[PDB]
């Protein structure tokens, strides 16, 4: 069915899974033409194609040039990350293809259910949640990896670093989530409170500051009030 | 001009013919009925007075022998059968029509509603969508579920329509995933039409064959069965411009001769609005949107 707060902790059992978001695949400023018209110019974009068991962020690098005269792009948006998460599980050894695909938006569930029909026994499966997947492009290490693109690429992050080390699975998703959560209400200040300290540094091959456990909480504490903050003065609260 | 003979009216049953019906009481004196149009297929169809569910009946073609109706008081219904003897049948015929006990179909002069409602409906192709070929006729009823119905449970009592899944390989051509779903045009011209149907008249029959069983006995397999042969020709881009024009007069009688009070579960929301308002052939379907504009403006 449908993935909801009820059946939350499904996602760390061991039946692989993967989120797809495709909210930054298709990526355009928009601007005035010289007669004073509007028209958009694409950048480059990402599939977010995440394991919330192991952390790997298959991350599918989506290239202006896939657009070049193409019509209806937000709609081809959508087939292209299909095409791409059914090309990535092709890919993959059997033992390692997911049981189940979770879309974050529902109107990816045709374009993949349709491009993964050699796949009858891969569940697709919307949610109901609000997961904040989309503010991925502001972490810095991915944003400056798509920005910098000259082709089609296809690079695996460890979104979660070292986290699984020390803790569950369970834990590094809700403190992933609230991260982006925080970095999607107000992109300056929870990078302020990520980088305040500069003796504090990032892994070069992780995407996130070297926090000791305790360190961790005083963050996690800090994005918090931020997410909270940021929705009273959304609704006047 | 043909008859289909009444051995006897034992229980209060209302009697369709085609588009007609009469209401027959318990044991009243009836034995039949006369003046069929040849050269059309038939169905003669039944509502117990008792039993508001399951309507049932039989599709038949009068040149294909001589058939008659009798009532089965261990299996509780009226069944048609054939009598092989001509001339014990020419006989019983006579007899009653001497006596007047039957009623005549009533086909008005001016009137082509039958004829446009079969006309692509063959016999030969009715018995191979309801497998028993020991009678030359058909039997249908509200319960009966269809083959595609019955893969998500007793074949030889199954309605074998051809499967029409929008989400299948037979619909998906590999590497032309969204083009496919997006144009169905290839899975209506080349799949169905010239590999299935062979022909644009046999695709008709069906989808006619359909709307009439859903029509007169509340078939839902059929009812979805004809909204999925309506729907994927909306949905290509590229259909033969004498379908489209067929198609519009094929489902303008269709929709004439609903009973207005049924338009809520026999027409589905989704499949007309896209037909009519958003698919390739919303511009070509003039008739069928101006009799569902004028008659079910609310569905839309
Ligand atoms: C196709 O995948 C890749 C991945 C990367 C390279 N990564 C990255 C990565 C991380 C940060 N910045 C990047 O900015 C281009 C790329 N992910 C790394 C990684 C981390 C954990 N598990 C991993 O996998 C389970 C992978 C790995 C790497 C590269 C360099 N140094 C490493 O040090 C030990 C490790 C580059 C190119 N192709």
């Amino acid at each position: 069915g449908a993935m909801n707060s009820s059946n939350y902790a499904e996602l760390f059992n061991n039946d692989i899974k993967l989120f797809v978001d495709d909210t930054n695949v298709y990526r355009v400023t928009v601007h005035k033409t010289f007669e004073g018209n509007v028209a958009t110019k694409a950048i480059n974009g990402c599939i977010f194609t995440l394991n919330p068991k192991t952390g790997h962020l298959f991350l599918k690098i989506i290239h202006t040039s896939v657009w070049a005269g193409q019509k209806r792009l937000s709609q081809l948006a959508k087939w292209k990350t299909a095409e791409e998460v059914s090309a990535l599980v092709r890919s993959l050894p059997k033992e390692e293809q997911p049981k189940q695909i979770i879309v974050t938006r529902k109107a990816m569930l045709d374009p993949l259910e349709v491009h993964m029909l050699d796949f009858p026994n891969i569940a697709i499966r919307p949610t109901e949640l609000r997961l904040p997947f989309s503010a991925a492009m502001s972490i810095d290490k991915l944003s400056d990896v798509v920005m910098k693109a000259t082709e089609p690429q296809m690079v695996l992050f460890n979104i979660y670093d070292d986290w699984l080390d020390r803790i569950s699975s369970y834990t590094a998703f809700s403190r992933l989530t609230l991260l982006l959560r925080a970095l999607k209400t107000n992109e300056e200040s929870a990078k302020m409170i990520l980088l305040s300290d500069p003796t504090i540094t990032i892994k070069s091959y992780h995407l996130w500051p070297s926090f000791t456990d305790e360190q961790w909480i005083t963050i996690e504490s800090q994005m918090r009030d931020l997410i909270l903050t940021e929705y009273g003065r959304k609704y006047n609260v | 001009m043909n008859t289909v003979p009444f051995t006897s009216a034992p229980i209060e049953v209302t009697i369709g013919i085609d588009q007609y019906s009469f209401n027959v009481k318990e044991n009243q004196p009836f034995h039949g009925i006369k003046d069929i149009p040849i050269g059309h297929v038939h169905v003669i169809h039944f509502q117990h007075a008792d039993n508001s569910s399951m309507r049932y009946g039989y599709w038949f073609d009068c040149r294909m022998g001589n058939f008659y109706i009798q009532y089965d008081p261990k299996d509780g219904l009226y069944k048609m059968m054939e009598e092989r003897d001509g001339a014990k049948f020419e006989n019983i015929v006579h007899n009653f029509k001497e006596r007047q006990m039957m009623v005549s179909y009533p086909k008005i002069d001016e009137d082509d509603t039958w004829y446009n409602l079969t006309e692509f409906v063959q016999m030969d192709k009715i018995r191979k969508i309801v497998r028993k070929d020991e009678n030359q006729f058909s039997y249908v009823d509200s319960s009966m579920t269809t083959v595609q119905e019955n893969e998500l449970s007793d074949p030889a009592h199954s309605l074998n329509y051809t499967v029409i899944n929008f989400k299948s390989r037979e619909a998906i051509r590999p590497g032309h995933e969204m083009e496919d779903f997006l144009d169905k045009s290839y899975y209506l011209n080349t799949v169905m039409l010239q590999g299935i149907f062979k022909n644009s008249s046999n695709y008709f029959g069906e989808l006619q064959f359909a709307f009439l069983n859903a029509m007169f006995f509340g078939n839902y397999g059929s009812s979805l069965q004809w909204h999925a042969m309506i729907e994927l020709i909306c949905s290509s881009a590229t259909v033969p411009k004498h379908m489209l024009d067929k198609l519009d007069e094929i489902l303008y009688y269709q929709i004439k001769t609903l009973p207005e009070q049924y338009s809520d579960i026999l027409l589905n929301e989704r499949v007309w609005n896209i037909c009519l308002y958003s698919s390739f052939q919303k511009n070509s379907l003039h008739n069928t949107e101006k009799i569902m504009e004028n008659k079910y403006p609310e569905l839309l």
